[PDB]
RNA sequence: GAUGUCGGCUCAUCACAUCCUGGGGCUGAAGUAGGUCCCAAGGGUAUGGCUGUUCGCCAUUUAAAGUGGUACGCGAGCUGGGUUUAGAACGUCGUGAGACAGUUCGGUCCCUAUCUGCCGUGGGCGCUGGAGAACUGAGGGGGGCUGCUCCUAGUACGAGA
RNA sequence: AGCCAGGAUGUUGGCUUAGAAGCAGCCAUCAUUUAAAGAAAGCGUAAUAGCUCACUGGUCGAGUCGGCCUGCGCGGAAGAU
């Protein structure tokens, strides 16, 4: 469901085989020789990228993935058979990273790439691979080489196309309700959403993108003390950032300021976000009854002076909700690159 | 349920009773604490 | 209910009007007389005992010629009980027809099969033959083993090997009926049905659904 | 019905959409049918979009489709509603399969 | 009928000449391929210029068999050759873009319209 | 034992007969009858009801008290009754009762009946929501149960039919 | 005082510490699909390349390609590839004859069933005068496998997939 | 042991804290009228709420609670004709 990321998990790579230390007995052959089957080799964890899969929540409780003991060689020359290959479906984008002297072992980059994290330990040599002119009945046997103990930690970053940033008392959840049916946390309070949340907006069957909300930030989310700009890193893979003003706010009553409060910390995060395409909308419309609504729009555009398209808005019901959408999956279609 | 030759009350809401000759456990609060063969 | 007793004469197709042929087998009926009807006063459970065509009259002897008289019916090619179904009434020498098959839609019919003989055991339980060649030596439709070793020490009952093969009662259950014909007294029944052509069949509704 | 299908099922398709439609009255060359009709689809969720359209319709219609083929792959969908097939296709696929040889 | 180990032509123009059905889908213990399954080969002659080149392993469906089909009226379609049409191994479409040859009217059943269609025969 | 160190006292219009090891509590609220377990006494007495074992049983006191609960719940059906509330939740939840079979709609493919015992009766002042009313506490309790076993609730969102005053665990499940 | 061994073929049977199908509990069980544990032996439980191989690796299916016992089942049922008497050769050891739980080439698998057992089929007698039929059933045996598609329903669930 | 009630007063205790009002972090943990109330153990709310607990009152009315020694039992306890 929801979106969550930094996912952790352990993985260890099969045990390999374990040699038996057995001689051959026939009928008429009291001296047959050495005949221990060797072991087989240890389990293989594989990694594998499916296009389905948007999120980590099935790695939130860091399960411990278990590739099976190597089958141990059996007396007569009888081979164990090599443990089953054990593969973890991973969405597309995730970074890998080990605890301790930890690298990107790899980029997760399109569908069906397998990716190798830890290699099976190596099968148990019987007597049979021991008897030599010097020694000839080999009592001696070699344990299986063990297998990788490893510490995985998974990053992964928003695959949504439209990110919202606004401050709490902007309607920045209610639009989710208002464009789709994906029933967020929504009260008078600051800071309600915790954590990013997808959305999805399928007006017709053929077209369709994905917007995801993003926790609001206050004044002095730029240094900390808050939930911090960490929330933030889930972007710069959006095509358009949709940003959401509140029209005369019940508990801010400060319109000029917070309006260009929020591109303060925009421009302080790492790279001011390039200056990627982000819009300007205005929310709470519907509290305006009539001409004072969009009377006070064009006064608090002029503000900012960016002086380009704006839409207004009401997330509770309607109101340019219809016609806003399909300009940001307007905006979509000529720019392909993410 | 759980099913081990050492059945104890693991917590303060374990109940322990007798049903059809053998030893159970019944946690009333969550049925994680739900034990036999005592 | 209860069902007949009949004679196969052969099988034949059926054209339908959209161009499927259905494979039917033709038995004849002939209008089965009761001889006894039983009761739980007597017997402690109720059938009626019927025949079916005609027997010649020197072959037929006393004991059974005063069988048939009790009953007024004359001489039949044999004798069969049919269960009745707690509530049908059959009466002493009523003629029993074939139109009451315009219903059942289901006929299970039983027979003796053809006989094969004394068949070995590639043939009649289905086993593998050996190998023709590669050495093997006298072995190609023998059984192979009958067992193991002197554990058990002996050859368990029910084991699969050479003997007489059909000529046994043989029931083919869930047959369809086609068609069927009162005045001239024939039973169309879909599939093949057990036994040789001139063979004594017993058809009757068919128990499953 | 006949004749009639061959303006209902392009009315239906026309009504999601459907680019370049061509009729092809295939009265003896074929041994199968009595018309066909190719369409366009303009991505991969637009085709499957217009095949379940057109079936979801002959339903309500009175003619069961006796079936269909490109499901799983929208690259060609196939819909048999009895004397005639209705194709809808990508916009490759109409190239690679050259369906003017009948 | 058609089994494993058994040479096989084309009836599509896919690039491939002579196949090997070598395993046929269906069922554990599967013994023959009817003239409408699923089956697996292996390209034992194709075109170097074909679509498909030597030794790669698909899937095909059958379209003629030596034996025959029997209709619901005792009649059988015998033929001089077996042949089939190649398909992807993740999704059951034809390869080819043409059918040389006939083809019987039991793929209909089966809900195989991609052969039925392109086919200029029965 | 000690439980029934208390008589029981029966309400006025309430008729108690004894044959033997049967005891009869018809009423009001109809007639019923239980057969007791050869094992313990009850004494026709004033306007109240004693128990007692026989010497000799090992059980003793423990059964007998057992008398002294199942008869108390028995003068309450005949005069008060006893009621069962049952409540639907969750979409395309519907229940209905025709005659003596109440009519369930519960996501299933086919409608789902039930045949209720001679002395139960249902009502359904709302689609979802069934009450049970009877003179046994016993049997509204397996009837209870019977439709409760259908639809037991899961602890995600509580979907299911549940009593009024049950309390169902809640889970915040997220994975896969 | 003797062919008798491993593997393969044919034929199987039994146990459950259950591979699938069946019934459930818990779950870090949204759903599909999984993790663990309990009951359950009715049925079913793969084809090829390599090697003699059992075992294995590989390719491709299935719901699965279960674990073991039965003289590591079964050679008075078959095979004789492994090993291996007598021949010969290579490497090594020894002066040598020769040897080597080192390798390579070739190298006789007998039996007409007495008894128990089993598969079928008969004769005698009995069942209390004899005979011809037709049945109830004390008991015994056979069978019990399951894939895919559609409707329910793109419904419950799920932001969507 | 059940049942019916009470279970606050400065006081949202101070700091960090968007939110720490007892139950995310630390600290002191003293002290008020009471038969009793701990800035306090658990559920829940971001936090308020909302449920308990420690403890007290009333009806009910006679044994109740938890340690030892000993006899006989229960599970632990699945294999092949
Ligand atoms: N009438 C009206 N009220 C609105 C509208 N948008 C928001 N509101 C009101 O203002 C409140 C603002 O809260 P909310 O929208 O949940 O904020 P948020 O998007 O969750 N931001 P954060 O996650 O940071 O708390 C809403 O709960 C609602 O009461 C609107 O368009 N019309
Ligand atoms: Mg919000
Ligand atoms: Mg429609
Ligand atoms: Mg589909
Ligand atoms: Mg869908
Ligand atoms: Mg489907
Ligand atoms: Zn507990």
């Amino acid at each position: 469901m929801k979106f969550v990321d930094e996912a952790s998990i352990l993985v260890v790579a099969g045990d390999g085989g374990n040699g038996c230390v057995s001689f051959r007995r026939e009928k008429y052959i009291p001296k047959g020789g050495p005949d221990g089957g060797d072991g087989g080799d240890g389990g293989d964890v594989w990694m594998e990228a499916d296009e389905n899969l948007n999120t980590l929540i099935d790695y939130r409780f860091e399960k411990s993935f278990r590739a099976e003991r190597g089958q141990n060689g059996a007396s007569r020359d009888c081979t164990g058979k090599r443990g089953k290959d054990v593969t973890i479906k991973v969405p597309v984008g995730t970074r890998v990273i080990d605890q301790g002297t930890g690298e990107t072992m790899g980029d997760m980059t399109k569908h069906g790439q397998r990716l190798l994290v830890a290699k099976g330990g190596w099968h148990g040599l019987g007597n049979t691979r021991f008897k030599s002119s010097v020694n000839r009945t080999p009592r001696q046997k070699t344990n299986g080489t063990p297998g990788d103990k490893r510490e995985l930690l998974l990053e992964l970053m928003l695959l949504a196309d439209v990110g919202m940033l606004g401050m709490p008392n902007a309607g920045k959840s209610t639009f989710i309700r208002a464009v789709s049916a994906a029933k967020p946390k929504v009260a008078d309070y600051p800071f309600t959403t915790l954590v990013p949340s997808l959305g999805v907006v399928r007006m017709d069957n053929e077209k369709s993108f994905v917007v995801a909300d993003i926790p609001g930030l206050i004044e002095g989310a730029a240094e900390g003390a808050g939930l911090g700009i960490r929330f933030l890193k889930h972007l710069e893979r959006c095509r358009v950032l949709l940003h959401l003003i509140d029209i005369d706010p019940i508990d801010g009553t400060d319109p000029v300021e917070n309006a260009r409060i929020i591109i303060s910390e925009l421009e302080k995060y790492s790279q001011d976000l390039a200056t990627k395409p982000r819009w300007l909308v205005f929310n709470k419309i519907d509290l305006l009854d009539k001409v004072e609504a969009e009377e006070k729009a064009k006064a608090i555009a002029e503000a900012l002076g960016w002086e380009d398209k704006y839409y207004l808005i009401s997330a509770a019901s309607g109101l340019g909700v219809k016609d806003l959408c399909w300009d940001v999956m307007t905006f979509i279609i000529e720019n392909p690159v993410v | 349920m759980k099913v081990r030759a050492s059945v104890k009350k693991l917590c303060r809401n374990c109940k322990i009773v007798k049903r059809d000759g053998v030893i159970r456990v019944i946690c009333s609060a969550e049925p994680k604490h739900k034990q036999r063969q005592g | 209910m209860i069902g007949l007793v009949g004679k196969k004469v052969g099988m034949t197709r059926i054209f339908t009007e959209d161009g499927v042929s259905i494979p039917v087998t033709v038995i004849e009926v002939e209008a089965n007389r009761v001889t006894q009807v039983k009761d739980l006063a007597n017997d402690g459970y109720r059938a009626i005992q019927v025949t079916t065509g005609a027997k010649k009259a020197n072959r037929v002897t006393k004991p059974e010629a005063g069988h048939f008289a009790k009953a007024g019916v004359e001489a039949g090619r044999g004798l069969w009980e049919f269960r009745l179904a707690e509530g049908e009434e059959f009466t002493v020498g009523q003629s029993i027809s074939v139109e009451l098959f315009a219903d059942v839609k289901k006929v299970d019919v039983t027979g003796t099969s053809k006989g094969k003989g004394f068949a070995g055991t590639v043939k009649r339980w289905n086993f593998r033959t050996q190998d023709a060649t590669h050495g093997n030596s006298l072995s190609h439709r023998v059984p192979g083993s009958i067992g193991q070793n002197q554990t058990p020490g002996k050859v368990f009952k029910g084991k699969k090997m050479a003997g007489q093969m059909g000529n046994e009662r043989v029931t083919v259950q869930s047959l369809d009926v086609v068609r069927v014909d009162a005045e001239r007294n024939l039973l169309l029944v879909k599939g093949a049905v057990p036994g040789a052509t001139g063979s004594d069949l017993i058809v009757k509704p068919a128990v499953k659904a | 019905q006949g004749k009639a299908l061959q303006d209902f099922v392009i009315d239906k398709i026309d009504d999601l959409k459907g680019q370049d439609i061509i009729a092809l009255d295939v009265q003896g060359k074929s041994s199968i049918t009595d018309c066909m009709i190719i369409c366009t689809g303009t991505s991969s969720r637009h085709v499957m979009s217009i095949a379940d359209h057109v079936v979801q319709e002959s339903r309500a219609a009175g003619l069961l489709p006796l079936g269909v083929e490109g499901e799983n792959s929208a690259d060609w969908i196939v819909v048999d509603l009895g004397d005639v097939i209705v194709h809808v296709m990508q916009e490759e696929s109409r190239r690679l399969y050259e369906l003017e040889k009948l | 009928m058609i089994q494993e180990q058994t040479m096989l032509n084309v009836a599509d123009n896919s690039g491939a000449r002579r196949v090997m059905c070598i395993k046929v889908l269906g069922g554990s213990h599967r013994r023959y391929a009817g003239v409408g399954d699923i089956i697996k080969i292996t390209i034992k002659e194709a075109i170097p210029r074909g679509k498909v080149k030597k030794g790669d392993v698909l899937k095909a469906v059958v379209v003629r068999t030596k034996k025959g089909v029997r209709r619901p009226d005792g009649s059988v379609i015998r033929f001089d050759g077996n042949a089939c049409v190649l398909l992807n191994n993740n999704s059951e479409q034809p390869i080819g873009t043409r059918i040389f040859g006939p083809v019987t009217r039991e793929l209909r059943s089966e809900k195989f319209m991609k052969i039925i269609s392109l086919a200029p025969e029965v | 034992s000690r439980v029934a160190k208390a008589p029981v006292v029966v309400p006025a219009g309430v008729d108690v007969k004894i044959n033997g090891q049967v005891i009869t509590i018809k009423g009001k609220n109809g007639e019923l009858t239980r057969t007791l377990n050869d094992a313990v006494e009850v004494k026709h007495a004033d306007n109240t009801l004693t128990f007692g074992p026989r010497d000799g049983y090992a059980d003793g006191w423990a059964q007998a008290g057992t008398a002294r609960a199942l008869l108390n719940s028995m003068v309450i059906g005949v005069t008060e009754g006893f009621t069962k509330k049952l409540q639907l939740v969750g979409v395309g939840y519907r229940a209905a009762v025709k005659g003596n079979v109440i009519n369930l709609s519960l996501g299933f493919s086919h409608p789902v009946d039930h045949q209720l015992p001679a002395g139960i009766t249902a009502e359904c002042p709302t689609q979802t929501e069934i009450v049970l009313k009877g003179a046994d506490k016993q049997v509204i309790g397996q009837v209870a149960a019977d439709l409760r076993a259908y639809r037991r609730p899961e602890p995600y969102k509580g979907k299911g039919v549940r009593y009024a005053d049950e309390v169902v665990r809640t889970k915040e499940a997220k994975k896969k």
